[PDB]
C-alpha cells in the first residue's frame, strides 16, 4: 500500500521521496480523517439528505395517490361499494364512468411523476457508476469530480438506497512565497528546468517542484539549454553546477 | 394577473457576476492552485508554461514566443469581441429557452380562455346568468379543462425542467474542469489542445 | 377591480376594450385594474427553536397594506440589518433570513486579495490529508400498482367499464416495470464493477494506514463496515 | 368554483408542490453552477500578465 | 529534412541532435521493423579530450 500511495503520489505530480519521508504522518492523517468522518456521521445528522429526500418524495407520493382514491370526482360517493349497493345499473354506471375518470387521470399524473423521477435516478446512477469506474477503479485527473484538491484515492461503501464515496486527496498547505525567474543565464545560454520552478530564497537560487517544496542545486542534470538569454523575458543571471568537472579533477 | 407569478431568483446578476469575477481572478493570479485549496501568487507566464507543458510542449517555446502567443490571444479576444457585437444569434441556446418558456405561458394563458364545450369560456357570466345546478356541471366542464391544460403545461415544465439541470450539471463539470484546471479530454474543453 | 382614469383612445362605436387573452381591460372610459393580489409565505426557524415567524408578500408593494422592501417583495416580523451573513432561509433576489427573526443580504464569501505580483510564485511546505464524504443515490423502491384494483377495488361491473376505457393498465403496468427494471439494472452496474469478489489478507499492515472501520466487522451485523453501519441507521424508512 | 375544485381533489398541491422543487432545483443549479469558489479573489491594480 | 537526422518534440519542430541523453536502448537493431543506420552523439568524448 505504500508503494500505491507513492504511485498515486507521482500521479498527482509527487515525487516518491515525500511520501517515504512522512509515511507516518500520512497514514496519522488518514486515520484522523477516518475518525473525523466517524464523529461527523455520528453527531451531525441530515448528512445523508439525497436519499432521504427521495425516500421522502416516493413516499409523499404514494401518500398523495392513497388520499386520492377517496375524492368523490363530482359523485354522490366516494367510495364504489355504496354506489354500487345504492343505484340502479344506468346510474350506478354513470357514477363508475365519472369515479375511473378521475382515478385513472390520478394514476396517470403518478405513473408520469413516477418515470421522470427513475430517470432522474438512472442519471444519477450512472454519475455514480462513473464516479466508481474512474476513483475507486483507478486515480483520476478531473478537477473536483472527486473531491477538493489532488484526487488520491476513493473507498465505496453501501447506503439503503446509494453509495457513499470517501474521497481520499492532497491538500498543500503551509506555504511560502519565493522569487522566480523564467530561465537561467549561464555561458550565455538560458536554461529552463526539466520539471520543477526555480525559486529563490533572497540570496540563493534553486530549482524544486511545483507542489511541494523540496529545494535543489541547479544542475545541468534538472535543467536544459535552449538557446541564448537575448529572448526570454525575466532572465536572471546564476551559475549552473556541472557534475562532471569535480569528478574529472 | 391570472395567478401566474415570475419568483426571482435568490442570485441577482450583480452577484453572478461577482461570482465569475472571483473565478476570473483566481485564474489568471494562482491557475489550477486556487481550485484545489489556497490560492498560489504565479506571474502567468510560468502558469503558462506549465499549461504548455501540459498540452505536449516545451517551456521554451512559450519563452521564446510570449510575444506572438499575447498578440494572437488579443486578437482572438477582440475577434470574439466583435463577433459578439456585429453577428446577432450568438446566444441561440438561451434565447431558444427563454422563447420556450414564454411560449408554454402565452399558450396556457390562451388556453385559459377556452369553452371546453360549455357555454361561455367567462366563468363569472356563467355564475351571475345560471341558476345553481346547470351552472354547476359547466362550472365542473371549465375546472376539468383548465386543470387538463395546467397539469400538460406542468408536465411539459417538470420535462424542460430536467433537461436544464442535466445541462447545468454539464455546465458545473465544465466550470470544474476546464476553468478550474486544466483538461485533457478531446474537445470537451474547445477544439484543439 | 379598480376602475382608474383611461389614457387610451376609444373609437365611437367601440364599448369594451380587451388586452391579451382576450379579457376585459377596459370598459366605457375606465380602465379595469385587478386590486392588489399575490402569495403568502412564512418563514420560521422551525418550531424546536422558536414560534415567532415571519411573513412575505411576493409582488405585492405592501405599502397600500419592521417592514422591508425587496425585490421579492416585502418581509413583515424581521428586522434588517447593514452586516452580512451565509444564506441560512433564501427569501429571493440575494435577501436571506435566519434566527428574533434577521433579514440580510447573502454574502458571497470571504474576501481576500491575493498578493500577485511577477518573480514571485507561493509554493505550499506541507500538506493535508483531506478525505471527503460524497452521497449518490442509485436506484429508488419499486412499486408496483395494479390499475384495475386500484381504480375499482373488487367489482366486476367497474372492470367491465374499464376494459372498453383502452390499454390505459397495460400502459401503466409495463411502465412500471420498466421503472422496476431500470433501478434494478442501476443497482447492477453500479455495484457489479467487478467479477471476483477479492478478500483482504488475514494479516493488516498497510503501512499503517488503518481500514478496520471501512472493512466488515468481527461482529458481523450483515458483514457491514462500522461506517455502512452508521450509514444504515441514519436513514429512517 | 373553489368548492367544486376542492371536491374534485387535491391535484393543486401536488401542482405547487412540483412548482416549487422546479423553482428550488433551478436555484442549485446556479449555485452549483456559480459558487463553486467559497473565497472572492480581486485582481491586482496593476496589470502586468506578461 | 533531406539527409540529417535529428530528434524533436511531437507538437513542434525544434530539431536536436540525437543524442545518448534524449535517447534509450533497448536491444539489438535485428528486430525492430523500419530501423535505420545513423550516428549517436556521447556527450562525454569531447569532455575528456
Ligand atoms: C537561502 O538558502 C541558503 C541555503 O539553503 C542559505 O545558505 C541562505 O542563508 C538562505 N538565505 C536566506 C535569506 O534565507
Ligand atoms: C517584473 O516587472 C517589473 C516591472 O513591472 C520589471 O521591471 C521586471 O523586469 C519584471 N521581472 C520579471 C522577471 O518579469
Ligand atoms: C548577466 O551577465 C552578462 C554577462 O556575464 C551581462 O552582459 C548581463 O548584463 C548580466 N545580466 C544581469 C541582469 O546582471
Ligand atoms: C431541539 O433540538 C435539540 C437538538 O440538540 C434537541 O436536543 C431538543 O430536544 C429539541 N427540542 C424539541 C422540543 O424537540
Ligand atoms: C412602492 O410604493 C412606493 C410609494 O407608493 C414607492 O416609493 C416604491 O418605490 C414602491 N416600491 C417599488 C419596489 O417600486
Ligand atoms: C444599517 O442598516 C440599516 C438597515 O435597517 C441601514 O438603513 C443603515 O444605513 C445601515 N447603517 C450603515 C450602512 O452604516
Ligand atoms: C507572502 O505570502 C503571504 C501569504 O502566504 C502574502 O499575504 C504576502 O503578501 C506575501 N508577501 C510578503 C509578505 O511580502
Ligand atoms: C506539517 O504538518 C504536520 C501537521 O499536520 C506537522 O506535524 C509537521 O511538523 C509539518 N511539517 C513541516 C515541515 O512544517
Ligand atoms: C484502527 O482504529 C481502531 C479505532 O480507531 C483501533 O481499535 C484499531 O486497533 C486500529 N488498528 C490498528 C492496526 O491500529
Ligand atoms: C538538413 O538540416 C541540416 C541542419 O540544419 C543541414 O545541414 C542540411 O543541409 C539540411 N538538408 C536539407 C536537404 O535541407
Ligand atoms: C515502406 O514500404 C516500402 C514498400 O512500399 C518498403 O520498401 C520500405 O522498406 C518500407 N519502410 C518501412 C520503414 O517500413
Ligand atoms: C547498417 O550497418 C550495418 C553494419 O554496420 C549493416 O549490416 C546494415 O545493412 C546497415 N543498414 C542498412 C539499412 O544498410
Amino acid at each position: 500500500f505504500a508503494m500505491q500511495m507513492a504511485y498515486r503520489f507521482n500521479g498527482i505530480g509527487v515525487t516518491q521521496n515525500v511520501l517515504y519521508e512522512n509515511q507516518k504522518l500520512i497514514a496519522n492523517q488518514f486515520n484522523s480523517a477516518i475518525g473525523k468522518i466517524q464523529d461527523s456521521l455520528s453527531s451531525t445528522a441530515s448528512a445523508l439528505g439525497k436519499l432521504q429526500d427521495v425516500v421522502n418524495q416516493n413516499a409523499q407520493a404514494l401518500n398523495t395517490l392513497v388520499k386520492q382514491l377517496s375524492s368523490n370526482f363530482g359523485a354522490i360517493s366516494s367510495v364504489l361499494n355504496d354506489i354500487l349497493s345504492r343505484l340502479d345499473p344506468p346510474e350506478a354506471e354513470v357514477q363508475i364512468d365519472r369515479l375511473i375518470t378521475g382515478r385513472l387521470q390520478s394514476l396517470q399524473t403518478y405513473v408520469t411523476q413516477q418515470l421522470i423521477r427513475a430517470a432522474e435516478i438512472r442519471a444519477s446512477a450512472n454519475l455514480a457508476a462513473t464516479k466508481m469506474s474512474e476513483c475507486v477503479l483507478g486515480q483520476s485527473k478531473r478537477v473536483d469530480f472527486c473531491g477538493k484538491g489532488y484526487h488520491l484515492m476513493s473507498f465505496p461503501q453501501s447506503a439503503p438506497h446509494g453509495v457513499v464515496f470517501l474521497h481520499v486527496t492532497y491538500v498543500p498547505a503551509q506555504e511560502k512565497n519565493f522569487t522566480t525567474a523564467p530561465a537561467i543565464c549561464h555561458d550565455g545560454k538560458a536554461h529552463f528546468p526539466r520539471e520543477g520552478v526555480f525559486v529563490s530564497n533572497g540570496t540563493h537560487w534553486f530549482v524544486t517542484q511545483r507542489n511541494f517544496y523540496e529545494p535543489q542545486i541547479i544542475t545541468t542534470d534538472n535543467t536544459f539549454v535552449s538557446g541564448n538569454c537575448d529572448v526570454v523575458i525575466g532572465i536572471v543571471n546564476n551559475t549552473v553546477y556541472d557534475p562532471l568537472q569535480p569528478e574529472l579533477d | 394577473f391570472n395567478g401566474l407569478t415570475v419568483l426571482p431568483p435568490l442570485l441577482t446578476d450583480e452577484m453572478i457576476a461577482q461570482y465569475t469575477s472571483a473565478l476570473l481572478a483566481g485564474t489568471i493570479t494562482s491557475g489550477w492552485t486556487f481550485g484545489a485549496g489556497a490560492a498560489l501568487q504565479i506571474p502567468f507566464a510560468m502558469q503558462m508554461a506549465y499549461r504548455f507543458n501540459g498540452i505536449g510542449v516545451t517551456q521554451n517555446v512559450l519563452y521564446e514566443n510570449q510575444k506572438l502567443i499575447a498578440n494572437q490571444f488579443n486578437s482572438a479576444i477582440g475577434k470574439i469581441q466583435d463577433s459578439l457585437s456585429s453577428t446577432a444569434s450568438a446566444l441561440g441556446k438561451l434565447q431558444d429557452v427563454v422563447n420556450q418558456n414564454a411560449q408554454a405561458l402565452n399558450t396556457l394563458v390562451k388556453q385559459l380562455s377556452s369553452n371546453f364545450g360549455a357555454i361561455s369560456s367567462v366563468l363569472n357570466d356563467i355564475l351571475s346568468r345560471l341558476d345553481p345546478p346547470e351552472a354547476e356541471v359547466q362550472i365542473d366542464r371549465l375546472i376539468t379543462g383548465r386543470l387538463q391544460s395546467l397539469q400538460t403545461y406542468v408536465t411539459q415544465q417538470l420535462i424542460r425542467a430536467a433537461e436544464i439541470r442535466a445541462s447545468a450539471n454539464l455546465a458545473a463539470t465544465k466550470m470544474s474542469e476546464c476553468v478550474l484546471g486544466q483538461s485533457k479530454r478531446v474537445d470537451f474543453c474547445g477544439k484543439g489542445y | 377591480g379598480v376602475l382608474t382614469e383611461s389614457n387610451k383612445k376609444f373609437l365611437p362605436f367601440q364599448q369594451f376594450g380587451r388586452d391579451i387573452a382576450d379579457t376585459t381591460d377596459a370598459v366605457r372610459i375606465l380602465d379595469i385594474t385587478p386590486c392588489s393580489f399575490g402569495g403568502v409565505s412564512v418563514i420560521t426557524p422551525g418550531t424546536n427553536t422558536s414560534n415567532q415567524v415571519a411573513v412575505l408578500y411576493q409582488d405585492v408593494n405592501c405599502t397600500e397594506v419592521n417592514v422591508f422592501q425587496t425585490r421579492a417583495g416585502c418581509l413583515i416580523g424581521a428586522e434588517h440589518v447593514n452586516n452580512s451573513y451565509e444564506c441560512d432561509i433564501p427569501i429571493g433576489a440575494g435577501i436571506c433570513a435566519s434566527y428574533s427573526i434577521i433579514a440580510y443580504t447573502m454574502s458571497l464569501g470571504a474576501e481576500n486579495s491575493v498578493a500577485y505580483s511577477n518573480n514571485s510564485i507561493a509554493i505550499p511546505t506541507n500538506f493535508t490529508i483531506s478525505v471527503t464524504t460524497e452521497i449518490l443515490p442509485v436506484s429508488m423502491t419499486k412499486t408496483s400498482v395494479d390499475c384495475t384494483m386500484y381504480i375499482c377495488g373488487d367489482s366486476t361491473e367497474c372492470s367491465n367499464l374499464l376494459l372498453q376505457y383502452g390499454s390505459f393498465c397495460t400502459q401503466l403496468n409495463r411502465a412500471l416495470t420498466g421503472i422496476a427494471v431500470e433501478q434494478d439494472k442501476n443497482t447492477q452496474e453500479v455495484f457489479a464493477q467487478v467479477k471476483q469478489i477479492y478478500k483482504t489478507p488475514p494479516i493488516k499492515d498497510f503501512g499503517g494506514f488503518n481500514f478496520s472501520q471501512i472493512l466488515p466487522d468481527p461482529s458481523k451485523p450483515s458483514k457491514r463496515s462500522f461506517i455502512e453501519d452508521l450509514l444504515f441507521n441514519k436513514v429512517t424508512l
